[PDB]
């Protein structure tokens, strides 16, 4: 029954990954050893959408963990839900991609990807009725960049008519790690736009400024960040794992959501967000969940909305709230706001409605916009990526793992074209 | 039921049994004037007296007094019954010919009475282990005179050979060859199955594995004895996987002149690099397969496996060792014969090996003997009838042997022999 | 009332042999001393099947102990259950077989039989009325290959109405202790395929595959091993022990299972077999039963029956369950599965339904396979001792025992006939 198939790949992939897995056991009531422990007969109704029974009643979840060095399965196996995942799917090899893009595509990750995609496999099989592929990883180093698109061209190619949805953390120049960062995402981004459904843009910059300027958090960590991610995708995914007054399946999030192919780079957010020592003085309601989730610092890439317009909005709350006034903020915002959505489409929000909100708040929305604005972080990637490349600086790298210069001029002329195709709805 | 009796020949054969009766004796809980402190596992080994004293199932003998005489002054002298160590007046002078018609033709009738009152004494005797030097006068010429005798008195008992047999390069003796290819007859007629080892290959394993740069033959020895006491072990012991001495060689013999399987141990190891080496199984399986380990200075990689008996002790079970084998059968460069599909006979058994308390070699919970019959022994044959040759076409040596009554036409017949064995590990390699 | 005589050749038979007698044991709640402890009445009511009563109402079981070595008669009597046995059933020489067939059939048990059978008639005249032979013993070796077909032969010859039911032991290339071992079996075989009503092939890398891949136990051991044999042996005859919905008799099985004469070869297995750490999340139940009982890993000869077709199948369930619910799966499985059961035999399946499933388990499950698949078992020993052969390698410690190179020529000609014959109903 509508079965996903979850894979992380690298740190950052493995990583929010492995936070989703503790925040969607939480949820449907799984304790860390894998046994059923929750409240309510609704968090067990669907736990198969995200988990295999075993016997005992064990439940394990269906996700597929990659990576190119040992090092990242050895801190999730030791995590705190470390000890859920099936041994078989954990997948590594032992030597790193080098930050590299060509040693994951090429090498290194193309000498396990045999090894990965047969385990994928093996999970698709076992499932009923398998909706689609929720893919985590980040564009920035080797591993998630190079080898996670190698997997979804492998699996687009197997399984051409199910969802391919992935959570993408990517490049800005005011919060980087590293120097290659804007070659590695001009050659991924390649990847994305021809065979993701779904693409779900997430910046360390922009999940830095909620942190401050929202949550109020004195010294944010990347486990700070990856809870963040993860809300929005439990958030994304709940009409299919709970009951509402109007549900909505990633396909009904997608026919609604990408008027045309090639834009489904998504921009996702979240609400309520509250600093931790404010709680008690805000009243949880949906305009000002609305108020929330619409306005520019909550959303999770560094794109400001006012530098363009939305094509569609997607609003997916959770809990119990009437329809009228969901209906009447949905309006509300999109005509007071009239100059930041597109003119050309008669209604730009479609809403989703869960019976079920998050475990310890009254109700709750998962934000997914889809705008024109994205437009600037395809932009600074591929200026970054310029300033390099006229100059050929690192390229050695690449051509070493036996990748032409021919593949660089080509990932940045299908970069300027996925701007060309936004900045033209403009 | 299932006794052996023992058979130590010239100082070689006596000198490894000095090391096999220390061993066994710690092995079996027996002090060195044959009383046990506190099952029959030593049975195979030992007569029980009713005082309680147990008394070793072995003659030694040797054609002069001087290595013997030291048995009965040492730490053994209560161990041995007086009459079983059996001497002459006279030494056999590096001549096969003063060993087998002349000096020993004295002593022979009263070794035979020796093996005839231990015989009586067995019930279901399995065997002979005979020890001796195939360089030496008493080593070559006396234990093929007796066991010429054996073959008549006690034909259907199977008679387990082992043999010091001459080196590429190390050498005691200039007569070496002749004495060694003088034997071929009793080994191809008048045995079931013949152990060949050699000083220079052992010198080897010693430097690289034990790290003792000088070794004597206490260190040799020491090793010699702990192969038998493997061979043996199914005999004296429980197991999960027992091998009757027969059995052995219906799985290491696929034809009757092809009975001259090599021998190795593994680990062989100190007390430096036991507690940091893992000594799994499939390390210790796999260590009997290098070239390295070889008790003989010839190269596995030169010939095809015919069989190979794996004899574990210690803790291993049988899972391990399939999980062993089959790695030994993916490997290309270990290979079998095209006619022997199934390679390989296993043995396991429950008793570690037993540390000789002075000795070089460490306490470990796991070894494995591995007996195999390969191709590439006859390049030790090979190597020796090139000796041979040198000296023969002088006749370099020869008065010494017709002088002793010996035909001449013997050294012919006997090189003629050797390269029929030489023709027979070729023929069937294909 | 259907008394079984049950005898035990070699290191092998008497290994599976002791511990099959600590299995029926601990069902008729029979003490290592002999003495009844048992539950209920049921595990009283047919205690004759293998046992004889005794003064102070200590039972007696009717195995003959043979061996050519005392070193197992000593392993067995000093062993778990080894107070058990009549002192005069132990049947033994000094010198073993030296792993010769002609050692057993020969010379060394030769002289040994006449001992053997004058003790096989004292127990078969005890008897009330004597259904049949159950007889273990291993292929490979001399003893249970050479003497144990010698005894067949010789009681066949005594008792020619009476079932001859073999537990059969045998080589295999992957998981082998012997270099002779093709020999012996294929003299071994020859003497099977003529006197035999029924034997049952089992493997030592089928019984490892299952410790393996399905128990999951680290480091698998004989007496591992022995378990899973000795409980398909309890397994076959429960249907003359305790009471059911529907009674088979070894022979009611033999009429089924056998459709030309020489066709016996079968193949058992086991249901459920669980991982160790696992039985908690299963739920046993006939149709999880069946998914166990048909498939490939499950069955105890190296044989995949997807290489053939089965003649005959009989599933011995043991459980309180329903005979729909039987008879619903057994139907299933050979309509879904029908590509593998020969179309000239309309119904392929063999029932029965004992009311008393084994100590510790709800219900179980023996399965008896007739396949032409077996043919892969007797064509690989017989390229095996071919290789051999065709050098005359070995044979002089066989003909040394008297016996003649066209008994060999002959042997390996049996046998292709018995291949042949399976590989014509394929
Ligand atoms: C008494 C009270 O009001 O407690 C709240 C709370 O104080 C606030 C500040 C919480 C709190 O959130 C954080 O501290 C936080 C820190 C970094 C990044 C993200 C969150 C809270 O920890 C988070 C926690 O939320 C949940 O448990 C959700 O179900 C969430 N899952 C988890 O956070 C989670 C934590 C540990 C293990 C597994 C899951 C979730 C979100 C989306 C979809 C599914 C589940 C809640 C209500 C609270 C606390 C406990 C203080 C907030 O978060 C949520 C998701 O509600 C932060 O802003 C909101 C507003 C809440 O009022
Ligand atoms: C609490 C619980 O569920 O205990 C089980 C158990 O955990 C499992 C894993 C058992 C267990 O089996 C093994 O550990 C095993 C190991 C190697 C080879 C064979 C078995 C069990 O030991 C075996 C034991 O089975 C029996 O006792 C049967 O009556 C069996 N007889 C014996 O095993 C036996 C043991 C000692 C002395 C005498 C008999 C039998 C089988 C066929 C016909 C007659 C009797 C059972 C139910 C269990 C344990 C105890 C864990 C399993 O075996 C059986 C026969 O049920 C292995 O897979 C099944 C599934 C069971 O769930
Ligand atoms: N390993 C080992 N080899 C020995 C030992 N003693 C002698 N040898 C070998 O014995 C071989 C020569 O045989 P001899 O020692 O002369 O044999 P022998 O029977 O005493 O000969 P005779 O004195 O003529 O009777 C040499 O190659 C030696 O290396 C010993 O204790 N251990
Ligand atoms: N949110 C988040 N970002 C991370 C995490 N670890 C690394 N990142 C950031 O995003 C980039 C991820 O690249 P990485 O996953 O290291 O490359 P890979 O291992 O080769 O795929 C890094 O440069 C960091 O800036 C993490 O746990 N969470
Ligand atoms: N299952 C099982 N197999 C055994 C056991 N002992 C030996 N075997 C195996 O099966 C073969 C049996 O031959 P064996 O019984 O030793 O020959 P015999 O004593 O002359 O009849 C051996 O080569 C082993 O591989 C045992 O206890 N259980
Ligand atoms: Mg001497």
């Amino acid at each position: 029954m509508r079965e996903i198939v979850h894979l992380q790949a690298g740190q950052c992939g493995n990583q929010i990954g492995a936070k989703f897995w503790e925040v969607i056991s939480d949820e449907h009531g799984i304790d860390p050893t894998g046994a059923y422990h929750g409240d309510s007969d609704l968090q067990l109704e669907r736990i198969n959408v995200y988990y295999n029974e075993a016997t005992g009643g064990k439940y394990v979840p269906r996700a597929v963990l990659v990576d190119l060095e040992p090092g990242t399965m050895d801190s999730v196996r030791s995590g705190p839900f470390g000890q859920i995942f099936r041994p078989d799917n954990f997948v590594f090899g032992q030597s790193g991609a080098g930050n590299n893009w060509a040693k994951g595509h090429y090498t290194e990750g193309a000498e396990l990807v045999d090894s990965v995609l047969d385990v994928v496999r093996k999970e698709a099989e076992s499932c009923d009725c398998l909706q689609g592929f929720q893919l985590t990883h980040s564009l920035g180093g080797g591993t998630g960049s190079g080898m996670g698109t190698l997997l979804i061209s492998k699996i687009r190619e197997e399984y051409p008519d199910r969802i391919m949805n992935t959570f993408s953390v990517v490049p800005s120049p005011k919060v980087s790690d590293t120097v290659v960062e804007p070659y590695n995402a001009t050659l991924s981004v390649h990847q994305l736009v021809e065979n993701t459904d779904e693409t779900y843009c997430i910046d360390n910059e922009a999940l830095y400024d909620i942190c401050f300027r929202t949550l109020k958090l004195t010294t944010p960590t990347y486990g700070d960040l990856n809870h963040l991610v993860s809300a929005t995708m439990s958030g994304v995914t709940t009409c299919l794992r709970f009951p509402g007054q109007l549900n909505a399946d990633l396909r009904k999030l997608a026919v609604n959501m990408v008027p045309f192919p090639r834009l489904h780079f998504f921009m996702p957010g979240f609400a309520p967000l509250t600093s931790r020592g404010s709680q008690q003085y805000r009243a949880l309601t949906v305009p000002e969940l609305t108020q929330q989730m619409f306005d520019a610092k909550n959303m999770m890439a560094a794109c400001d909305p006012r530098h363009g317009r939305y094509l569609t909005v997607a609003a997916i709350f959770r809990g119990r709230m009437s329809m009228k006034e969901v209906d009447e903020q949905m309006l509300n915002v999109q005509n007071k706001n009239s100059s930041y959505f597109v003119e050309w489409i008669p209604n730009n929000v479609k809403t989703a409605v869960c019976d079920i909100p998050p475990r310890g708040l009254k109700m709750s929305a998962t934000f997914i916009g889809n705008s024109t604005a994205i437009q600037e972080l395809f932009k600074r990637i591929s200026e970054q990526f310029t300033a390099m490349f006229r100059r050929k600086a690192f390229l050695h790298w690449y051509t070493g793992e036996g990748m032409d210069e021919m593949e660089f001029t080509e990932a940045e002329s299908n970069m300027n074209d996925l701007v060309s195709e936004y900045q033209q709805y403009q | 039921m299932r006794e052996c009796i023992s058979v130590h020949v010239g100082q070689a054969g006596v000198q490894i049994g000095n090391s096999c009766w220390e061993l066994y004796c710690l092995e079996h809980g027996l002090q060195p004037d044959g009383t046990m402190p506190s099952d029959s596992s030593f049975g195979t080994f030992f007569s029980e007296t009713g005082s309680g004293k147990h008394v070793p199932r072995a003659v030694f003998v040797d054609l002069e007094q001087t290595v013997i005489g030291e048995i009965r002054n040492g730490p053994y002298r209560s161990l041995f019954h007086p009459e079983q160590l059996i001497t002459g007046k006279e030494d056999a002078a590096n001549n096969y010919a003063r060993g087998h018609y002349t000096i020993g033709k004295e002593l022979i009738d009263s070794v035979l009475d020796r093996v005839r009152k231990m015989a009586d004494q067995c019930s279901g005797l399995q065997g002979f282990l005979v020890f001796h030097s195939f360089g030496g006068g008493t080593g070559s010429g006396f234990t093929s005179l007796l066991m010429e005798r054996l073959s008549v008195d006690y034909g259907k008992k199977s008679k387990l050979e082992f043999s010091v047999y001459p080196a590429p390069r190390i050498s005691t003796a200039v007569v070496e060859p002749y004495n060694s290819i003088l034997t071929t007859h009793t080994t191809l007629e008048h045995s079931d199955c013949a152990f060949m080892v050699d000083n220079e290959a052992i010198y080897d394993i010693c430097n690289r594995n034990l790290d003792i740069e000088r070794p004597s033959y206490t260190n040799l020895n020491r090793l010699i004895a702990q192969i038998v006491s493997s061979i043996t072990a199914s005999l004296r012991f429980d197991g999960a996987l027992n091998v009757d001495l027969t059995e052995f060689q219906t799985n290491l013999v696929p034809y009757p002149r092809i009975h001259f399987p090599l021998v190795t141990y593994s680990p062989i190891i100190s007390a430096e690099k036991a507690y940091h080496e893992q000594l799994s199984v499939p390390e210790i399986t796999n260590a009997c397969f290098e070239y390295s380990n070889q008790m003989v200075k010839c190269d596995p990689r030169r010939g095809k496996y015919m069989a190979c008996c794996l004899l574990y002790r210690g803790d291993v079970v049988p899972k391990d060792v399939n999980a062993a084998i089959a790695a030994i059968k993916t490997r290309r460069s270990i290979q079998f014969v095209d006619w022997c599909p199934t390679g390989f006979k296993v043995g396991i058994n429950y008793q570690p090996p037993t540390a000789v308390p002075g000795g070089d070699v460490a306490k470990v919970l796991r070894a494995v003997c591995m007996l195999s019959n390969t191709t590439a022994i006859a390049e030790a044959w090979a190597r020796l009838d090139h000796k041979f040759d040198l000296m023969y076409s002088k006749r370099a040596f020869v008065h010494w042997y017709v002088g002793e009554g010996m035909e001449e036409g013997e050294f012919s017949e006997a090189r003629e022999d050797m390269a029929a064995l030489e023709k027979d590990y070729e023929e069937v390699g294909t």
